[PDB]
RNA sequence: UUCAAAUGAGAACUUUGAAGACUGAAGUGGGGAAAGGUUCCACGUCAACAGCAGUUGGACGUGGGUUAGUCGAUCCUAAGA
RNA sequence: AUAUGGAUUCUUCACGGUAACGUAACUGAAUGUGGAGACGUCGGCGCGAGCCCUGGGAGGAGUUAUCUUUUCUUCUUAACAGCUUAUCACCCCGGAAUUGGUUUAUCCGGAGAUGGGGUCUUAUGGCUGGAAGAGGCCAGCACCUUUGCUGGCUCCGGUGCGCUUGUGACGGCCCGUGAAAAUCCACAGGAAGGAAUAGUUUUCAUGCCAGGUCGUACUGAUAACCGCAGCAGGUCUCCAAGGUGAACAGCCUCUAGUUGAUAGAAUAAUGUAGAUAAGGGAAGUCGGCAAAAUAGAUCCGUAACUUCGGGAUAAGGAUUGGCUCUAAGGGUCGGAAAAAAAAAAACGAUCAACUU
């Protein structure tokens, strides 16, 4: 079916995250991802194996918030991002201003500068 | 027969913006076999140890397809424009950075 | 123009007293079998045409390499 | 400045059209100097100068109407407008028909299925739109083996 | 058709970027014959010419440019001369 | 020009193959005969090329609130040479009414079919060389009148009433039978020429030198030609992308190419080009002049008259979207000293189309 547990890692009461799964499907009977109600253990069971939603989704910031107590969790300017280690990165709309190098800056020699300044 | 992918996720992960756990926990649910998602038939393996990404698989399967579901997962956190997907040597592929700046 | 495959009858064009020049050229190819191999063109310039041997054996090659005049000036590669 | 001849050496040197160039409009006092295509060369690969992207024409919208139709989607008789005969030609269907047949009826020959006495009549019938396919043939095919066992049956 | 920048004594019209459009393969595309004869290209330049303009040009001024044993002429004969 | 090798000869100008013919070669004057050069047109089929469409994979960009194993793009192989490959024909075996073979197209066979086994034209393709060292696409480095250098990857297939074209074998037509020469080669002929201690030869391999004279830019047209001009005219041809659709029609897009035809501000009458109108329906006008209506397709129906071919799309009726289905329609394969600077150590499987 391809039924995934997000960090296997961390995990506390993962014997209890299989509870309250069983719990969408087994009273209520409800879908994991869709919101979708069948009327009988089979409608739920069914759908899962139809539109294929085997997967709890982690991705949405409110599904960590649901699913929180059965994992232990242990201890743009628009131009340039600000990262943690000092890095100031680039934009993927400039990419053929990067790749552009440039004339390197014209530097006289102390025989040229002499006679410019002159 | 087995094919096996390769990608290396240390550049973005450890300046901090990126998890690849989260990344393996994507690959996994929205990798299509012969169908629909979530049906990997131990046809498909997604193990890492945080500073890289393996892709192993039976299954009808692509260097071309490792590169559409990264730029998908991507955009869902925001992290495209920020990152670019490239090939350092054929079928293990590396993420990085447009420009690095001190 | 051509190609040689006779190594006896190879040997002899590579006097021919005409003949100048030469050129040793190697190959990564993968045989039927789906493995990378070397595979070695001998190529002997002529007057008027230019014979190549096919040499997908490197040993009974390179040593022909060590079978070759001093007279002759070879390109490598 | 006057870029012009900057532009067309552009399109030969990269050997792409004058409409997919780009000059870089902040360097237009350097790729002034250019002037010759060996410095065009070093402005290409420089980056001051790119060949730009191709526009797009995409297939997928056909490939839909096309996929559709393979599954009998619009034959509409408000989707037709050519006569039936410029559509599909009938002489095509019949060359398509005969040699169908006869193809069928020389590997019957070969293989024992029916003599050349058999085979020269439905040769001879085929010819003359006896048959409507080629299912249609291997049951007069068969009646003719059943009833030739039937007057075989009864000479015995 | 429109917006910015560049150049500029000066910009509706030149150069570049951007956006919008047209020819839509029987083309406003790429090559030739006949005819043109330097109109090609570049540096300079704006009196006169381009029925508005002009910093641009098939204009003006100074120069550079056409490399064949195999492509043509050449040879052969056609109606004819 | 010629020299070396190969071949040929005391059976002088070679041998093999039943034959069709084969080969690295294998004397041939006068003169003679013969072939190429050398030719309409249309039809439908057969095949090849490029194009188009298209699966997998290796790159690179695009879009991603949601969706889409996605959308676009690079993945290329020349003249020449070697081996091999064909429809037509032809050769040997055979001797056929129970008439067989067979084209889409009905032609052929005791003047020797079917069938069996072979020969050939090499148009065309396939492998190899040419040739990856080229080009193409991705990632890097340095360098600014140095100029380049380094890495990777270039892969394997599919489909067809498709399009453009080349070509093959045939067919229809003619009181129409659809150029000539230069040139080149073949054969007949047997002049003449020559071996045994030596000779013949350049229609075989290789090797050596030479290739004159003139044309060679650009335009070929809404600005390079002719129209007294930078004129809405005229002027000979090749290549030809996706979609709609019968379609080289119209309508939109890609590769390339323009964005150039004096501008702003208004929005009266008259206009030119373009549209629509209640009830009426030619009452207008010399005259239905102009416009209107009808139109594609599939089905049903189709008159007088006729030179029996037509007339005829006669007239005249019905249907046409979208969506889910149903059935029918195929192919392949298996049964001197001190300090400092600087330098150096009948099935079964599978494959793919659309068309009704
Ligand atoms: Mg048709
Ligand atoms: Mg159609
Ligand atoms: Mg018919
Ligand atoms: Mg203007
Ligand atoms: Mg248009
Ligand atoms: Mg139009
Ligand atoms: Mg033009
Ligand atoms: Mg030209
Ligand atoms: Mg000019
Ligand atoms: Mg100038
Ligand atoms: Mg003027
Ligand atoms: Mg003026
Ligand atoms: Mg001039
Ligand atoms: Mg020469
Ligand atoms: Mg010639
Ligand atoms: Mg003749
Ligand atoms: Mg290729
Ligand atoms: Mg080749
Ligand atoms: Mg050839
Ligand atoms: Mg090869
Ligand atoms: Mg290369
Ligand atoms: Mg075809
Ligand atoms: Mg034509
Ligand atoms: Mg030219
Ligand atoms: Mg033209
Ligand atoms: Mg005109
Ligand atoms: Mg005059
Ligand atoms: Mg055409
Ligand atoms: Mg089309
Ligand atoms: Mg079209
Ligand atoms: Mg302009
Ligand atoms: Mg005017
Ligand atoms: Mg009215
Ligand atoms: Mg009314
Ligand atoms: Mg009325
Ligand atoms: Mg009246
Ligand atoms: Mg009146
Ligand atoms: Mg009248
Ligand atoms: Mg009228
Ligand atoms: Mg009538
Ligand atoms: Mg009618
Ligand atoms: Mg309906
Ligand atoms: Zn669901």
């Amino acid at each position: 079916h391809g039924f995934y547990i997000p960090e296997q890692k961390y995990l506390v009461d993962k014997i209890g995250l299989v509870k309250y799964m069983s719990e969408k499907i087994g009273l209520g009977n409800i879908c994991i991802v869709c919101n979708y109600q069948g009327r009988t253990l089979t409608a739920v069971r069914q759908h899962m194996l139809a539109k294929r939603h085997c997967k709890i989704p982690y991705e949405s910031e409110d599904e960590r918030l649901e699913i929180s107590e059965f994992y232990d969790f242990t201890s743009n300017d628009g131009i340039e991002l600000h990262l943690p280690t000092g890095i100031k990165v680039g934009h993927r709309s400039l990419q053929r201003y990067y790749k552009q190098d440039l004339k390197p800056e014209v530097i006289l020699t102390e025989g040229q500068g002499t006679l410019v300044a002159a | 027969i087995a094919k096996t992918f390769t990608v290396d996720v240390s550049s973005p992960t450890e300046n901090g913006v990126f998890d690849p756990a989260s990344y393996a926990k994507y690959l996994i649910d929205h990798i299509k076999v012969e169908g629909a998602v979530g049906n990997l038939g131990n046809a498909v393996t997604v193990t890492e140890d945080g500073t890289v990404v393996t892709v192993v698989s039976t299954a009808k399967f692509s260097g071309k397809y490792l590169k559409y579901l990264t730029k998908k997962y991507l955009k869902k956190n925001q992290l495209r424009d920020w990152i670019r997907f490239v090939s350092t040597k054929t079928n293990e592929y590396r993420l990085a950075f447009y420009q690095v700046t001190p | 123009a051509r190609e040689i495959t006779d190594i006896k009858q190879f040997l002899e064009l590579t006097r021919r007293a005409d003949v100048k020049t030469a050129t040793v050229k190697i190959n990564k190819k993968l045989n039927k079998a789906g493995k990378p191999f070397r595979q070695t063109k001998f190529k002997v310039r002529g007057s008027s045409s230019l014979y190549t041997l096919v040499i997908n054996d490197a040993g009974k090659a390179k040593k022909l390499i060590q079978s070759l005049p001093p007279t002759l000036k070879v390109n490598r590669l | 400045a006057n870029l012009r001849t900057q532009k067309r050496l552009a399109a030969s040197v990269v050997g792409v059209g004058k409409r997919k160039v780009w000059l870089d409009p902040n360097e237009t006092s350097e790729i002034a100097q250019a002037n010759s295509r060996n410095a065009i060369r070093k402005l290409v690969k420089n980056g001051t100068i790119v060949k730009k992207a191709v526009t797009v024409h995409s297939k997928s919208r056909t490939r839909a109407h096309a996929q559709s139709k393979r599954e009998g989607r619009h034959s509409g008789y408000g989707k037709r407008k050519g006569t039936r005969e410029a559509r599909l030609p009938s002489q095509v269907v019949w060359i398509r028909r005969l040699r169908v047949l006869r193809r069928l009826l020389a590997k019957y020959r070969d293989a024992g299925k029916i003599d050349k006495h058999l085979y020269h009549v439905l040769y001879k019938e085929s010819k003359g739109n006896a048959f409507k396919h080629k299912r249609a043939l291997v049951e007069h095919i068969i009646q003719a083996k059943a009833d030739a066992q039937r007057e075989k049956a009864l000479n015995e």
